[PDB]
């Protein structure tokens, strides 16, 4: 079935699974020609397939070559990233293979399930939640390594950090998606949160800032009255 | 012509015949249907006026043996059975016939209808989605199920149709799966036409008879396989002309025919959507297409 608030502890057990977004496989810019027409220009993209237990997160890139000579990109889009999903699974032993698949969009479910049809006991599930996943194009070293790649390529990093010797996967994912939803509905403002204070450094085997317990509660409230904030500028409330 | 006598009717009961329905009062003198059209598949049906559930009735061809009615009190049906007695069957046809206790089949002669919803049907064929080799005759009721509603319970009173599944390996070539789940030509052709069916007529059989099962015996695995098999051939960007021209054909005579107080059930908006105006054969049923927008608007 699919996945809601209800069964949201069910992300935490010891069951593998992943989360696959597709949101930024395929990009464009959208421009006028010489003559006055409008084209679109692919950059390069990623499919975003998350552990949420672990915050292992293979990130494929998605290199603008791939599109060349084919036509209806956007729905393309959608059956290249379940090969890449399907392809992945092959690719992990056995005991690391899901035992689901959750999509962000219900568009994935039909393209991976064909894809996975030698693989019925993997169970392919929606989802009600509204997830930030998106906003990874705001990760700075996620973003830059997508677009200096000059061709396809699989990236490995953990989400999470280091975060998982001090808290919960429950709590770490409360994190990540509190991050990803800030960053997605102010971009500037979440990142002049995140690094406001010099001496805290990003190590460079991490994504985030070397914050200490105090100071992530601390950052946390600032991205909630960020969320909040925008809310009523957006709402007029 | 031929005829399917009747020991008696002990019991009211609509009796229907191809698309033709009439009523026998409980202990009415009626001993049959005669002059049946010689040269076509047959079925004839029942309705007890005192219990609605379970239509129930019996496919046949009157080239391929004597077969009469007889009511079971014991299992409360009117049962059909074959008798080998070929000078028995003449004489009590005879004198029924003589009584004038046989109602007579009223094929008016401009009416090609039973014609086009049959005409690929073969009893053979129906002998093998209805498996009871010991008769020449098929039993089918609104209860039965199929194959494939069995595999998502007991096997010898099952419908097997060909199973049809749009997201299985058999529809779905490794390394062809987007141009496969997208565009059914492979497997309309490859493995349904050339592997399963062999040709194009045995797959309409099959169409026309699960039509025909859904709309005579409401039996819902039926209308199930009748939208599949129409929705496979639409959904193939490449069908031979003569089978999408049949197609247009059988459809129209299917739709003309449906009780129009039955079309909710029967139809699935879906499937008829999807096919009339999305699908790659969106173009080409004129036939089917008009008479769906001017009888069934509603659903589209
Ligand atoms: O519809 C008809 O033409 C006749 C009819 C149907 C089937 C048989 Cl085998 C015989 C006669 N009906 C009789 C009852 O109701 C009037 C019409």
């Amino acid at each position: 079935g699919a996945m809601n608030s209800s069964n949201y502890a069910e992300l935490f057990n010891n069951d593998i699974k992943l989360f696959v977004d597709d949101t930024n496989v395929y990009r464009v810019t959208v421009h006028k020609t010489f003559e006055g027409n409008v084209a679109t220009k692919a950059i390069n993209g990623c499919i975003f397939t998350l552990n949420p237990k672990t915050g292992h997160l293979f990130l494929k890139i998605i290199h603008t070559s791939v599109w060349a000579g084919q036509k209806r990109l956007s729905q393309l889009a959608k059956w290249k990233t379940a090969e890449e999903v399907s392809a992945l699974v092959r690719s992990l032993p056995k005991e690391e293979q899901p035992k689901q698949i959750i999509v962000t969009r219900k568009a994935m479910l039909d393209p991976l399930e064909v894809h996975m049809l030698d693989f019925p006991n993997i169970a392919i599930r929606p989802t009600e939640l509204r997830l930030p996943f998106s906003a990874a194009m705001s990760i700075d070293k996620l973003s830059d390594v997508v677009m200096k790649a000059t061709e396809p390529q699989m990236v490995l990093f953990n989400i999470y950090d280091d975060w998982l010797d001090r808290i919960s996967s429950y709590t770490a994912f409360s994190r990540l998606t509190l991050l990803l939803r800030a960053l997605k509905t102010n971009e500037e403002s979440a990142k002049m949160i995140l690094l406001s204070d010099p001496t805290i450094t990003i190590k460079s085997y991490h994504l985030w800032p070397s914050f200490t317990d105090e100071q992530w509660i601390t950052i946390e409230s600032q991205m909630r009255d960020l969320i909040l904030t925008e809310y009523g500028r957006k709402y007029n409330v | 012509m031929n005829t399917v006598p009747f020991t008696s009717a002990p019991i009211e009961v609509t009796i229907g015949i191809d698309q033709y329905s009439f009523n026998v009062k409980e202990n009415q003198p009626f001993h049959g249907i005669k002059d049946i059209p010689i040269g076509h598949v047959h079925v004839i049906h029942f309705q007890h006026a005192d219990n609605s559930s379970m239509r129930y009735g019996y496919w046949f061809d009157c080239r391929m043996g004597n077969f009469y009615i007889q009511y079971d009190p014991k299992d409360g049906l009117y049962k059909m059975m074959e008798e080998r007695d070929g000078a028995k069957f003449e004489n009590i046809v005879h004198n029924f016939k003589e009584r004038q206790m046989m109602v007579s089949y009223p094929k008016i002669d401009e009416d090609d209808t039973w014609y086009n919803l049959t005409e690929f049907v073969q009893m053979d064929k129906i002998r093998k989605i209805v498996r009871k080799d010991e008769n020449q005759f098929s039993y089918v009721d609104s209860s039965m199920t199929t194959v494939q509603e069995n595999e998502l319970s007991d096997p010898a009173h099952s419908l097997n149709y060909t199973v049809i599944n749009f997201k299985s390996r058999e529809a779905i070539r490794p390394g062809h799966e987007m141009e496969d789940f997208l565009d059914k030509s492979y497997y309309l052709n490859t493995v349904m036409l050339q592997g399963i069916f062999k040709n194009s007529s045995n797959y309409f059989g099959e169409l026309q008879f699960a039509f025909l099962n859904a709309m005579f015996f409401g039996n819902y695995g039926s209308s199930l396989q009748w939208h599949a098999m129409i929705e496979l051939i639409c959904s193939s960007a490449t069908v031979p002309k003569h089978m999408l021209d049949k197609l247009d054909e059988i459809l129209y005579y299917q739709i003309k025919t449906l009780p129009e107080q039955y079309s909710d059930i029967l139809l699935n908006e879906r499937v008829w959507n999807i096919c009339l105006y999305s699908s790659f054969q969106k173009n080409s049923l004129h036939n089917t297409e008009k008479i769906m927008e001017n009888k069934y608007p509603e659903l589209l």
